[PDB]
This record gives C-alpha cells, sequence and structure tokens, in this order.
RNA sequence: UGCAUUAGCUAGUUGGUAAGGUAACGGCUUACCAAGGCAACGAUGCAUAGCCGACCUGAGAGGGUGAUCGGCCACACUGGA
RNA sequence: GUACCUAAUCAGAAAGCCACGGCUAACUACGUGCCAGCAGCCGCGGUAAUACGUAGGUGGCAAGCGUUAUCCGGAAUUAUUGGGCGUAAAGCGCGCGUAGGCGGUUUUUUAAGUCUGAUGUGAAAGCCCACGGCUCAACCGUGGAGGGUCAUUGGAAACUGGA
RNA sequence: CGUAAACGAUGAGUGCUAAGUGUUAGGGGGCCCCUUAGUGCUGCAGCUAACGCAUUAAGCACUCCGCCUGGGGAGU
C-alpha cells in the first residue's frame, strides 16, 4: 500500500513535469501543503490552491516553464525515507547543485530550505532535494 | 551526592528494557532488548507491569537493580 | 537489496587467494603442525631435475622437483641458459609461475645456495646471479 | 580557430566472399578552448581521410559549456548508454584530473581545472558522448535565476 | 654535482638549453645517440608530462627524490601548487648563488656552496638545497673573496632578477622578496608537472 | 572476530533464608527451601585473537596491521598451593 | 680528544642497477633458427627477431637498483556513500501465515529518536597548521587544531516514535 | 514422492505518466457517448547493451521479501 505520501507527491510532480502538464492535483496533507508553498516561494512552481473536501483536502499545483518551454524544475529526489531516515545538523547542511538547487528540511521551526536552516542554525530531517 | 542509572521496562518474569542500536554502517535504528534481573522486595510486581528500576550494589549472582516504582499495572 | 535486508545480512567481500601457497606456510617440527608465515623465499632440496614440454610453445623447459623446508613438494622453474643442478641440490625457491608450464608455480633463485649464476651473462646479471666481470 | 585531437583510431572489418575489407574509424574532438567543444566521427580506408571526415562532422554539433572562472558551475554526472562520467568543480590550482577521452573533451572546452571520474564503460565513443551529455546539462546561476524569477543574490 | 654527465646531451634530448644560453642546441637540435638525426614520432600524454618534469629537474640539477620532496613541500602552502613549486626551486642557495652572478654556470654555483665558499646571513652554509628566505644575505667567505672563478663571473654583469639585489663591490647579495612566475623560466609548463604527479 | 554444514545450554545452575567467609558486595562457600536462569537480538560448542592510543592505505566512506613508543591486561619450564 | 674549527697536499681513493614491441620513458647491429631461451598481460622464437643472447646507443633511477612475499588502491569487482536480477549470474513452482520491517488524514500531548547551547571528559607521544633549535633536511621541541555512536544538564517541537 | 523451459525465463503491494484499436463481464446516459474490472494488438514520453518494454512497463517513485557477484570443478 502507500508508504511515502511525500515521495508520491514528489513523483507526481516529476511525472507531470516530464510531459509538461500545466497543473496536477493530489490529495492534501499539512507537510505537502508546506512543501508546495516553499516551491512557490523559491520560484520552482507557479501557484498552489487548496480545495477543501470531505476526505482530506486536495492540492492543485501549477507548473512553471520558461522560454522555449524549458522546465524550471530539473529534478526532485526523496532523501529521508521510511526505510532509512536522514537527519542533518546545521553545520553539515547539504548544498544542492552547488547552491543552484534547494533542500527541503523539516526542523523544529517548521519546514524550511537549507539556506535558511543554516541562517537559523537549526538542523532536522532532510525531506528532499529540488534542483 | 551522585546519580544511579534509572531504567523503565516491562516485567518478563515474576525486566525487559528494549532500546535501539543504530547500525554502524547503514544508519538504520534496530530495536534490541536486555533483561535486567531486579530486586522486588515483597514480590509486589507481576508479569507485564511497566516498572522503574535503579542501579544498586550487587545483590546476588546476577541482580544489580532494585524495583523502585510501578508505572503501568499488568 | 533493501536497507533492512542489508541490516539482516550484511555485504561480504570475496576472499582473495594466494598465487604461491607453498611460500606462505611453515612447519614446526616439534609439534608436527603447519604454520602460516608469508615467507618471500623458501629453502628446499632437489628431488628430481629434468625437462618438460610447454603447452603453441615448443621447447624443453628445465625444472626441478623440490621438497621445501615446510615438507611441501613443488615444481620450480630453472631460469637462464645452463644450470649446475641435480638430485640432492639445495636450492632457494621464490614465487612466480611460468606460463605455458602447467604445474610449475615457482622459480629457483640463481646464485643462491647451491645454484650457480648463469655462465657468460652480461645484461641483467642480478636476475641470474652472475657477478660483475673484470 | 578550433583545435582538434584524435581520440581513437580503430581499424574495422566487414567480411565478403573473398577475405576481409578494412576501413579506419577516427573519433575526433574539436574545441576552441573558449567554451565550445564538439565531437565527430569519420570512416575511410585511409587514416588521414577518416580524420578529416571526423573533424568536419565534429564542427556541426558544437556545445556551449557554462564556466565560472575556469571551472564548472556545479557537480554533474553525464551518462550515455553504458558510459557515465562524474565531473566536479575544482580549485584553480588543480589541473584537469581526467583519465582518457574525457581529458580531450574537457581541455578543448577550456576547463583546466576539474575533478572527473569515469564510472562506466571505457569505450571511447560512449565515454565522449557521456562527457558531452554532462556538459550539456550544466546550468549557470544567471540562467536558473531567470527561470525562478529571482535575482542571483536571492538564489543564495 | 650529483649528475655529472653531458649537459649538452641532456639539453638536446629535452629540447631546452640547460646553460640558459642556447649553445647546446646550436648545431644539432635533436636527441643524442644513434637515432638522433632520424626523426621519431609524436610524444604520448605520459611522455609529455614526463619531459616537462625532466626539463625542470635537470635545470636545477637535482635528483628525483629531492625534486619530488620539494614538490610536496610546495604543495602545502596557500596558492597555486605548480607556481609555488617554481618559486621554491628558485630560492635554493644553489640557484640564488648563480642568479646573483657569483658563478658562470649552475654547476659552478653548486661547487662553491658545497665546498664552503658561501655564507648566508654571515654564517657558512654548505648545503646546496638550502632554501633562502626573503631578507637573507648571501656573501663570500673572506678567504675566497679573491678567487678567479668568483671574480670573472662578477664582471659579466648579467640581468640579476628583480627579486634579488646584488652589490658587486661588496660581493654580497640580498633576497629581496619571493619571485613571481614571470621572473622564473617560461619554457616550463608547470601545469604538466602537477598532472605528472597526479598519476 | 569467524562458523548455524555448531540449537539447544546450565543443576551452585537461578532466586530465597541462615551461617561462614572477604578489604569489600555477592552462590564467594555450605546447609535447607523453591524451580528457576540463558538462547534465533545467536545461547552453547569449535576455531582464531592479548586490547587500545596509534600505524599503512584510501578523495572519502571504508579496508588492513598491532614490530617500535605510551596506557591497560596476562604470563615467568608445566600444574597445584 | 667525539662534534666542531683552523692549516697544508691531491682530481687524485669514491657508480652501479634495471629497462628500451604495446601498456610504458627509451632502437639498431650481429648470433640463434618453435632451438636455445623470454614472459605481469597481449604474447615473442619454426633463416632479414626493436620481445631470445651479446654489442653499441638510449631511457629511468642512483649509493642504490631490481626480484619475490604481503596489505590498501586502481576494483562502482559486496555498490550506506556507490551495482544488479525479461534474454548476460540473479524472482523461491505457487498459496496461507508467525516474528520482524514498513505503514492514510487531522487536533492535543509527550520528549525516546532529531535539532540546539552549557559543563566534564576523550592522557602523553603521533597526524595536520604555526613557530623555535639542529649549517639545511631528516629529526627534535613548543603552542594550537582534530578525533565520541561519550556522559550529565538547559532549551525547540516540524518529522519518526509513545499517549 | 515434491520435481519441470513449474516460463511472461518478468516477486508482492501502492500511486503517477500520450494516444489508437479488438475482445470478455458489468454499469450510466442519449446503435452511439461515458465509465468499472479483465484480456489482446499497435504505439509516444521514458527506459534499454541491443532486442525490445511501454496504464497488463522492462517508465517514474516508496515499502517488504527472495536471489546474484567470472567459467569449469559442481548442484558434485
Ligand atoms: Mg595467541
Ligand atoms: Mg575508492
Ligand atoms: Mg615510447
Ligand atoms: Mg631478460
Ligand atoms: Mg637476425
Ligand atoms: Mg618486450
Ligand atoms: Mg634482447
Ligand atoms: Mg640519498
Ligand atoms: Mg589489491
Ligand atoms: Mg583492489
Ligand atoms: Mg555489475
Ligand atoms: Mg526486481
Ligand atoms: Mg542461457
Ligand atoms: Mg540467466
Ligand atoms: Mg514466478
Ligand atoms: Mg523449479
Ligand atoms: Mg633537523
Ligand atoms: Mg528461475
Ligand atoms: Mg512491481
Ligand atoms: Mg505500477
Ligand atoms: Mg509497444
Ligand atoms: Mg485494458
Amino acid at each position: 500500500t502507500m508508504t511515502d505520501p511525500i515521495a508520491d507527491m514528489l513523483t507526481r510532480v516529476r511525472n507531470a513535469n516530464m510531459v509538461r502538464h500545466e497543473k496536477l492535483e493530489l490529495p492534501a496533507s499539512n507537510i505537502k501543503k508546506e512543501i508546495a508553498e516553499i516551491l512557490k516561494s523559491e520560484g520552482f512552481i507557479k501557484n498552489v490552491e487548496y480545495v477543501e473536501d470531505d476526505k482530506q483536502g486536495v492540492l492543485r499545483l501549477f507548473l512553471k516553464y520558461g522560454q522555449n518551454d524549458e522546465r524550471v524544475i530539473t529534478g526532485l529526489k526523496r532523501i529521508s525515507k521510511p526505510g532509512l531516515r536522514v537527519y542533518a545538523k546545521a553545520s553539515e547542511m547539504p548544498k544542492v547543485l552547488n547552491g543552484l538547487g534547494i533542500a527541503l528540511v523539516s526542523t523544529s521551526e517548521g519546514v524550511i530550505t537549507d539556506k535558511e536552516a543554516r541562517k537559523r542554525n537549526v538542523g532536522g530531517e532532510i525531506i528532499a532535494y529540488v534542483w | 551526592r551522585n546519580d544511579r542509572k534509572v531504567y523503565v521496562g516491562k516485567v518478563v518474569s515474576d525486566v525487559l528494557v528494549e532500546t535501539y542500536k543504530t547500525h554502524k554502517l547503514y544508519g538504520k535504528r534496530v530495536k534490541y532488548s536486555k533483561k535486567y534481573k531486579t530486586h522486588d522486595e515483597n514480590n509486589s510486581a507481576k508479569l507485564g507491569d511497566i516498572v522503574k528500576i535503579q542501579e544498586t550494589r550487587p545483590l546476588s549472582a546476577t541482580k544489580r537493580f532494585r524495583l523502585v516504582e510501578i508505572v503501568e499495572e499488568s | 537489496p533493501t536497507i533492512n535486508q542489508l541490516v539482516r545480512k550484511p555485504r561480504q567481500s570475496k576472499i582473495k587467494k594466494s598465487d604461491s601457497p607453498a611460500l606462505n606456510k611453515g612447519f614446526n617440527s616439534k609439534k608436527k603442525k603447519f604454520t602460516d608465515l608469508n615467507s618471500p623465499q623458501k629453502r628446499g632440496v632437489c628431488t628430481r631435475v629434468g625437462t618438460m614440454t610447454p603447452k603453441p610453445n615448443s621447447a624443453l623447459r628445465k625444472y626441478a622437483r623440490v621438497r621445501l623446508s615446510n615438507n611441501i613438494e613443488i615444481n620450480a622453474y630453472i631460469p637462464g641458459i645452463g644450470h649446475n643442478l641435480q638430485e640432492h641440490s639445495v636450492v632457494l625457491v621464490r614465487g612466480g609461475r611460468v606460463k605455458d608450464l602447467p604445474g610449475v608455480r615457482y622459480h629457483i633463485v640463481r646464485g643462491a645456495l647451491d645454484t650457480s649464476g648463469v655462465d657468460g651473462r652480461r645484461q641483467g646479471r642480478s636476475l641470474y646471479g652472475t657477478k660483475k666481470p673484470k | 580557430e578550433f583545435e582538434e585531437r584524435v581520440v581513437t583510431i580503430n581499424r574495422v572489418a566487414k567480411v565478403v566472399k573473398g577475405g576481409r575489407r578494412f576501413r579506419f574509424t577516427a573519433l575526433v574532438v574539436v574545441g576552441d578552448k573558449n567554451g565550445r567543444v564538439g565531437f565527430g566521427t569519420g570512416k575511410a580506408q585511409e587514416v588521414p581521410e577518416a580524420i578529416k571526415k571526423a573533424v568536419e562532422a565534429a564542427k556541426k554539433d558544437l556545445v556551449v559549456v557554462p564556466r565560472v572562472e575556469g571551472t564548472t558551475p556545479h557537480t554533474i554526472t553525464g551518462r550515455y548508454g553504458s558510459g557515465s562520467v562524474f565531473m566536479k568543480p575544482a580549485a584553480p590550482g588543480t589541473g584537469v584530473i581526467a583519465g582518457g577521452p574525457v581529458r580531450a573533451v574537457l581541455e578543448l572546452a577550456g576547463i583546466t581545472d576539474i575533478l572527473s571520474k569515469s564510472l562506466g564503460s571505457n569505450t571511447p565513443i560512449n565515454m565522449v558522448r557521456a562527457t558531452i551529455d554532462g556538459l550539456q546539462n550544466l546550468k549557470n546561476a544567471e540562467d536558473v535565476a531567470k527561470l525562478r524569477g529571482k535575482t542571483v543574490e536571492e538564489l543564495y | 654535482a650529483r649528475f655529472r654527465g653531458s649537459n649538452w646531451k641532456k639539453s638536446r634530448r629535452l629540447g631546452i638549453s640547460l646553460s640558459g644560453t642556447g649553445k647546446e642546441l646550436e648545431k644539432r637540435p635533436y636527441a643524442p645517440g644513434q637515432h638522433g638525426p632520424n626523426q621519431r614520432k609524436k610524444l604520448s600524454e605520459y611522455g609529455l608530462q614526463l619531459r616537462e618534469k625532466q626539463k625542470l629537474r635537470y635545470l636545477y640539477g637535482m635528483t628525483e627524490r629531492q625534486f619530488r620532496n620539494t614538490f610536496d613541500i610546495a604543495g602545502k602552502k596557500f596558492g597555486v601548487h605548480g607556481e609555488n613549486f617554481m618559486i621554491l626551486l628558485a630560492s635554493r642557495l644553489d640557484a640564488v648563488v648563480y642568479s646573483l652572478g657569483l658563478a658562470r654556470t649552475r654547476r659552478q654555483a653548486r661547487q662553491l656552496v658545497n665546498h664552503g665558499h658561501i655564507l648566508v646571513d654571515g654564517k657558512r652554509v654548505d648545503i646546496p638545497s638550502y632554501s633562502v628566505k626573503p631578507g637573507q644575505t648571501i656573501s663570500v667567505r673572506e678567504k675566497s673573496q679573491k678567487l678567479n672563478i668568483i671574480v670573472e663571473s662578477v664582471e659579466i654583469n648579467n640581468f640579476v632578477p628583480e627579486y634579488l639585489n646584488f652589490d658587486a663591490d661588496s660581493l654580497t647579495g640580498t633576497f629581496v622578496r619571493l619571485p613571481e612566475r614571470s621572473e622564473l623560466p617560461a619554457e616550463i609548463n608547470e601545469q604538466l608537472i602537477v598532472e605528472y604527479y597526479s598519476r
């Protein structure tokens, strides 16, 4: 059955991005909402809408493509996994693509990026790399 | 004064103190348990109760702990 | 495999094997047992010198049968043109198998113990136990 | 202009009713050492004629290699078929740490400082194609800042 | 010195004037030996990095063991490794004595140091590999200030480099500051030598 | 540290009481009472090994070694006091 | 009477080892004729051998140079970093199911994992950086840094775990 | 007894990713349109050493299990 809803979200984005879809819908959760907003804030996706329903909510994402239909998102990668959880300290926060990408980190001050985690001197669970 | 080590566990014979041993190479946490033969005084606790224990001087060939408090009844 | 499978059954590297097994064993005479020591050479006695034919190649390759100091029997190649060896000769044996000769895994050291140096050698003499002329 | 280097010369054969018919395959990398590199192949019974064909074909697929002060903007692994080449930015003092046909491609691109490892097939054509693949997927900060809609400072 | 063979043969093989003048590659700018006139093929990648190393090594007249040890010493300081290596070689008391002009050839500058004719900061230094620091003073011992080798070399006032200061009347030199890659020989592509020690 | 082509081990054994004993707690020893204790998280058996700081190698993750110097242990022809 | 220093005399006592077909820097001649031999691999030698032996020349090192043995590397060739399983080695013939591993959404709570400080400790020597003494260098000395899955203690609460 | 080329030579679970066209068992709406679950063929993206696979993946992902580490010796 479903074991990693976050990796399912990152893969839904990867598959939709591969075929250059305009948008995609997925069932919602709090961390998936916060992951999506960071992608919006960092400029990887266009917009996030939340659609309420009886079951668990729906997240609508809008993908971004530049001139000549070049993909803004190049890749997504799940780092921490149910089979093997990955944690890091602020002093060992990984840089993604030499700083040209981002790492999503779940810290005790919420879900933030790696550049901000070093700024706040907090570590936590490395959710995913986006570049 | 000084502090003696304290554990919490479940009686398996009338104490199991299951802990995690992170794998040296792969980083995955693996559950492991160790049985702590302890001194219950007036046979008060019973099987399945969750109990608190404290370290003491040797009391017998294998008993090094005293049952201080019962936490969750069987 | 999965991380859990690796935790249950960790990786195992292939065990390396030695090309000169007769050199890496000793013998304690008092306890009549075999040791493991990794010697670079071993002394031995020639049981049977002679010749053997190669496996495309064709020649009469000179060799000796040697009982080493650890009571192991080996076939050792005699390099160079001419040798002074015969039965009951005391030889020093080093590693290095000779291709085209099946069952010969060792070399006799020229110029050590009873083996003489190659006669008339003038180039690469230290490989054939020959003193410097003149 | 463009300098060229002969990576590999291979004599190939096709069998006919008689004996064997032989030709020569030349794999050549061309580059200007100023951020434009390209590879091509040519086949002929004569080695020099195969080289000229390979040189001419190389000029039709030149690639633009992003660089920062003589080094790549980030780590990348280029993969083509069984070939796979790991490329990492190195400090200016470091030279081109590369093994084979990778060195020809990176040098003619104008790298002079890189840490590269060939993890895969050592067949030169596929090693060369893997190297070009990795350089084809490098992105400079000014380009990715444009797509994300931020300025370069906000990327950090 | 250490290598006491023909420096003419070495300069012809390496394609670099060891004397710094060019009289060795004068009539026969081709490798020594029987197959000299017969022109050989190209040099491999290994054969190009190796020939660069021998160019430097035979210029400063050092054995390979000492040469590699200096390379490791130079690779620990901040900066570009290959350039730090060239700077360190130029700071040898072997090469400072020659660069100042106290000897005609680099081999003569070696025998002067080795035989104890040279002082550094007022005290005798017998070691040709001595690594002179900026600010140091190199002079000639009193019993040797009037020797024909030193006298004849000094009167041919050559281009004493700008990282050195010499006073011919005083027979005394000053190591002003560390050289720069432009003041050091340009016929050596030191990037090849760094690659040579990477494989 | 290997070996499951080693799966059962233990009967002072595991706990209790008392006495004795020790610098000292204690099955450390004995007497009586009870039937516990260990083990697939590998008991037990066999084989191998003194352990560590360090040392060699490696980009690192790792892999390999314990001569020399220092810490700890054990032993002194073999075994018992 | 050692180190060291001073004076006198003499280039006079003081260079060898391996390699040179490709990998791999460096080639010619003669002898030999699948012999004698060489060989880490590819392989070389059966009458015009740059691979055998010698000679001249050359290359690499040098008071050393080669060989053997052993360990790590190259080896992503046990792959956590960092591999695979249609046909190359590799999906149990197929169910049911125990332990274990893993597990959907939200709120409150906790604080074992996680994160972040404090304190103690991780001897000395060693490695690395800096400086000083040895004519230099080895080496020696001094001052730092590093090395814990360490412990104790104060905070945080997103994620994993507990309620 | 417990083995077969016991084969799709393709472990199970879950989700996501162009189309076209047959067929089996249903459902909804106006013979056609939509929709479930099977079973076939063709074919993008992607993957592959190639052959090919391609919503019944050999694509993109997460969880668990089984298995591999040159050939012969020897499934001895
Ligand atoms: Mg022993
Ligand atoms: Mg490695
Ligand atoms: Mg050559
Ligand atoms: Mg030979
Ligand atoms: Mg001939
Ligand atoms: Mg040869
Ligand atoms: Mg020869
Ligand atoms: Mg020496
Ligand atoms: Mg090895
Ligand atoms: Mg290896
Ligand atoms: Mg493989
Ligand atoms: Mg599989
Ligand atoms: Mg088959
Ligand atoms: Mg098969
Ligand atoms: Mg099956
Ligand atoms: Mg079967
Ligand atoms: Mg010293
Ligand atoms: Mg099968
Ligand atoms: Mg599947
Ligand atoms: Mg699927
Ligand atoms: Mg198809
Ligand atoms: Mg269907």
